[PDB]
């Protein structure tokens, strides 16, 4: 019970694929071209997370703060909530004070 | 829709120029005497004929520091050694055995070419460095 | 028909009479002006450096690699570089030929 | 034919010498030694320092993923706001919520949150001494070929794998360019149907692809290029505002 | 000569650097603590209930009850106002000479705070109320050069050293606005906006700039000679003639109090783009700029 | 519009004269500049008059 019985299908990878041979391309596009572009601007990705990095409660802050007036009802309720939970977690909860 | 009148010209902008910072920290002029009144000396040249070398810094200084750790770990790091850095310890222990008493306690990193000594040197390590070409 | 030449064995082996045929390299770069100690003149200038390697690669049919050029100061040091062997087999060659005892059996599945 | 001689543009410190490679050529099979370039020892010759390189291929590997995992926590699941049976008197556990994370169905306790970033930047300078470094690696190890144009005498890719084939260049080649747009049309049409072998301009030229490929191509262009560009950071001020923005001597 | 190219040739022996056998600097990665096992699960370091087992104890500060120590000291403004002080970067003649021998700064031409930060002398921060640079005397025994040189604030010992060896200096006011333009001028061009006017002290601080003491760069021009002079008697030099010396022009280069920089008038935009200077005619405009 | 003529000069497109005040716009900046920031003469007539009831 719980391993199965026979090999899975063999996986076979490109490593050579046009996505793998040209990866990291243009990541010294600032300073290679004389700054006219960020390495951050490469990046693509939701709206509020180009080029920027935090824990899950400023992730939650900082895409209410900037999609929020677009987001569907539940999921703003639901975001909200976890704006909330988060607040009470990390301010108030854990060892270390 | 009636503007203020106004006049381009072309004479006044070398004041602009005047004002544009360089990104390339300039090479110090030529001094008739050293060291300098701040005490600055170019290194010298020919390079000297030593087994090890240290590069100044982008700014032209001796590339010693002091350094602390756990608010009592006194270290002073000299920088951008090439060629034999363990030669460059040797000499080291040797400057300092006698302003000591005793052998300097020193790390040999090889793969970033840095010296660490525990103690603070720097001024010593400088002079001395300065006296030799570097 | 564009014709690519066959692979060229990485083998070389030192000529009995380099010494000689680089000393008329010299000769043929640098010209007879100091023939005396001719092995220490030195390569500083790239010309004629390209000149004594490019020749002695065409000639020996073996080139100083780029991670060795700057290593070529004078010509001590060419003659050094030609002075060393080099083989280009594999490992199983080199393995079935180092006189293995009777019972040392290698075989090779590539 | 005259030796396609390159020189060092910028100075070289006293104490060091330049390094030097062969001027190849793409234009015969046995065109090699069509030359001898100087190359500025503080790009081609500086430590080998492969913990920096680990560091730079780490950085050009993560700073761009952007994670999409995600869960569902104990207040996102449907539904579960009633107390599934009353505290005492069942003979049961104790439960709030029917999606607790102990339950079938249950939310995720501490489950991806995403979308994620990971994003972070390595101090300009060493992502700059990155690049010398795999530089300075390509030289030492003899993977490193300078060219004096990529110009190939067919666009066929088979010519360009043969070629590389009896100048024992790998399995894989990264030809670098100086510029996109003036890529030889020869060299375009070859390296557009193949996978190992593959083209870029100068701007794009990374660690990650001088690790992945065997062999990096370089024209000679491409040499000042990268001399130029990367000995600046080791001469340059602090800079006062982003170095997009008006200086004195920048850019040239 | 050793080690530095004992590693290239030794680079040539080895295998490929690739993508698959590289690996972080010893010591740099410290391991992940897992609550797994026995010796961290368990309990997993929390200890045994309580309340920091159950991650419940009290906000930082809290003593239990006891009337706290950060809540019993009495309140006294050592802090009050801090934010309306002017804090002034100070330049020493130690590092105002450094900079000189550096080739950093140019004391061929006056010295202003553009000058400074362009050298990377000093770092000015007019969000953190810096209102410039205070000339400071550390190093004064061993200052040798001639400048002209603005700062914002001066030791009487600082311009003493200063005018000992020929040169001058004056003490001018910046406001933040000003003060912003000055120490970054691209920023500002490029914000496509007329050169302000630098606006004058509050009052406060008109009596120092008024001052010839200080010289003031709104002081009496006609009682500089006689505080030149008594410095000089104070500290024993000799008061050098600058009217003699060949840079006199230059050592004379003043701007007016309402401007900012070096030949620029209030109310002219900056053309980086065309490298041009759009100056106004219109009259109500032109009044407003020289007022 | 300021800020792309600044930028990209004549080829912006932006008419210079827009760049200053207009005569309403002066009018507001005279204004608060009277009110906030007064004369030298002012300035020093106020210390004078404070000096002497400190006196
Ligand atoms: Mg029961």
């Amino acid at each position: 019970i719980g391993i199965r019985l026979t090999l899975p299908p063999p996986k076979v990878v490109d490593r050579w694929n046009e996505k793998r041979a040209m990866f990291g391309v243009y990541d010294n596009i600032g300073i290679l071209g004389n700054f006219e572009k960020h390495p951050k601007e490469l990046i693509r990705g939701p709206i509020w997370l180009r080029g920027w990095k935090g824990n899950e409660l400023q992730r939650c802050i900082r895409k209410r703060k900037m999609v929020g007036s677009r987001m569907f009802a539940d999921d703003l309720h639901n975001l909200n909530k976890r704006i909330r939970y988060l607040y009470k977690h990390f301010n108030r909860h854990g060892k270390f004070r | 829709p009636d503007y203020p009148r106004f006049v381009e010209s072309v004479d006044e902008y070398q004041f602009v120029e005047r004002l544009l910072p360089a990104t390339r920290i300039p090479d110090p002029p030529k001094h008739e005497h050293y060291p300098t009144p701040s005490g600055w000396q170019p290194p010298r040249d020919p390079p000297p004929n030593l087994p090890y070398f240290v590069r100044r810094s982008r700014m032209h200084n001796i590339p010693v520091y002091k350094d602390i750790t756990h608010g009592n770990r006194q270290m002073t790091v000299i920088r951008k050694v090439e060629g034999d850095i363990w030669a460059l310890q040797k000499d080291v222990e040797d400057f300092l055995s006698p302003l000591l008493g005793k052998t300097p306690v020193t790390q040999v990193n090889e793969v970033t070419g840095t010296l660490r000594i525990k103690g603070y040197f720097d001024q010593e390590l400088k002079a001395w460095l300065l006296e030799k070409g570097f | 028909i564009l014709v690519c030449p066959p692979l060229r064995s990485r083998a070389y082996t030192p000529p009995e009479d380099l010494q000689s045929r680089l000393e008329s390299y010299v000769k043929e770069v640098f010209g007879s002006s100091l023939p005396s100690n001719w092995q220490d003149i030195s390569l500083e200038d790239s010309r004629l450096k390209f000149n004594l390697l490019a020749h002695l690669a065409d000639d020996l049919g073996h080139v100083v690699p780029n991670s060795r050029l700057h290593q070529m100061c004078r010509v001590r040091d060419v003659l050094d570089f030609y002075n060393v062997p080099i083989q280009d087999r594999s490992k199983f060659d080199e393995l079935s030929a180092s006189n293995l005892p009777p019972n040392l059996k290698i075989t090779w599945s590539y | 034919p005259e030796p396609v001689l390159r020189k060092v543009e910028l100075p070289v410190p006293t104490h060091r010498r330049p390094v030097q490679a062969w001027v190849e050529s793409l234009r015969g099979f046995e065109q090699e030694r069509v030359g001898l370039a100087d190359l500025h020892p503080d790009v081609f010759a500086t430590a080998p320092r492969l913990d920096i390189l680990h560091q730079v291929a780490m950085w050009q590997k993560n700073f761009k993923r952007i994670s999409y995992a995600k869960t569902k926590t104990r207040a996102e699941v449907r539904g579960g706001g009633r107390k599934p049976w009353p505290q005492k008197g069942t003979g049961r556990a104790r439960h709030g919520s029917i999606r607790s994370p102990l339950w079938r169905g249950g939310g995720v306790a501490h489950g991806p949150r995403g979308p994620t970033s990971y994003y972070y930047m390595l101090p300009m300078k060493v992502r700059a001494l990155g690049l010398k470094v795999a530089l300075t690696v390509k030289l030492a190890q003899d993977d490193l070929h300078i060219m004096d144009s990529l110009e190939l005498p067919t666009g066929d890719p088979q010519y360009l794998t043969e070629l590389a084939h009896y100048r024992r260049w790998g399995d894989s080649v990264l030809l670098v360019d100086l510029t996109h747009e003036e890529m030889p049309q020869s060299i375009v049409e070859a390296t557009s149907r193949l996978k190992t072998f593959n083209l870029i301009p100068a701007v794009g030229l990374n660690v990650h692809s001088m690790l992945k490929h065997q062999t990096l191509v370089l024209t000679l262009p491409t040499v000042a290029f990268l001399e130029d560009k990367l000995l600046w950071q080791d001469s340059r001020y602090r800079p006062l505002y982003p170095f997009s923005l008006p200086y004195s001597d920048f850019p040239r | 000569q050793g080690g530095g190219a004992r590693a290239l040739d030794l680079l040539r022996g080895l295998p490929r650097v690739s993508l698959a056998n590289l690996k972080p600097n010893p010591g740099s990665k410290k391991p992940e603590r897992r609550p797994r096992g026995r010796r961290r699960g368990r309990k997993c370091g929390r200890g045994h209930k309580g309340e920091r087992q159950r991650g419940t104890r009290p906000r930082l500060g809290f003593e239990g009850g006891q009337t706290p120590f950060y809540i019993r000291i009495p309140k006294y403004g050592f802090n009050e106002g801090h934010s309306f002080r002017r804090q002034y970067k100070p330049l020493s003649l130690n590092r105002l000479q450094y900079l000189i021998d550096l080739g950093r700064v140019d004391p061929s031409q006056p010295i202003d705070l553009t000058q400074l930060v362009n050298g990377r002398g000093v770092t000015i921060q007019p969000l953190k109320r810096d209102y410039g640079v205070q000339l400071v005397e550390e190093g004064a025994d061993t200052f040798t050069a001639k400048v002209n040189i603005e700062v914002q604030l001066a030791s009487e010992l600082a311009i003493a050293a200063i005018e000992k060896n020929g040169g001058v200096v004056t003490t001018a006011f910046y406001d933040p606005r000003s003060l912003d333009i000055v120490c970054k001028p691209v920023p500002f061009f490029l914000r496509g906006q007329p050169i302000p006017k630098r606006m004058l002290p509050p009052e406060e601080l008109v009596p120092y700039y008024t001052d010839a003491k200080n010289r003031g760069y709104l002081a009496d021009p006609a009682k500089f000679p006689e505080a030149r002079l008594e410095l000089a008697r104070k500290y024993g030099y000799i008061l050098p003639d600058i009217t003699k010396d060949e840079l006199f022009k230059m050592l004379c280069t003043r701007k007016d109090p309402r401007q900012i920089f070096f030949g620029l008038a209030p109310g002219w935009v900056v053309n980086m783009a065309d490298k041009k200077i759009l100056k106004p005619t219109d009259e109500n405009l032109l009044k407003y700029y020289t007022s | 519009a300021a800020k792309q003529f600044a930028r990209y000069g004549a080829a912006s497109g932006v008419v210079p004269g827009s760049l200053w005040p207009s005569p309403e716009q002066l009018r507001e900046l005279e204004a608060e500049e009277r009110e906030w920031y007064p004369s030298l003469a002012t300035m020093q007539e106020s210390l004078r008059v404070k000096q002497l009831a400190e006196e």
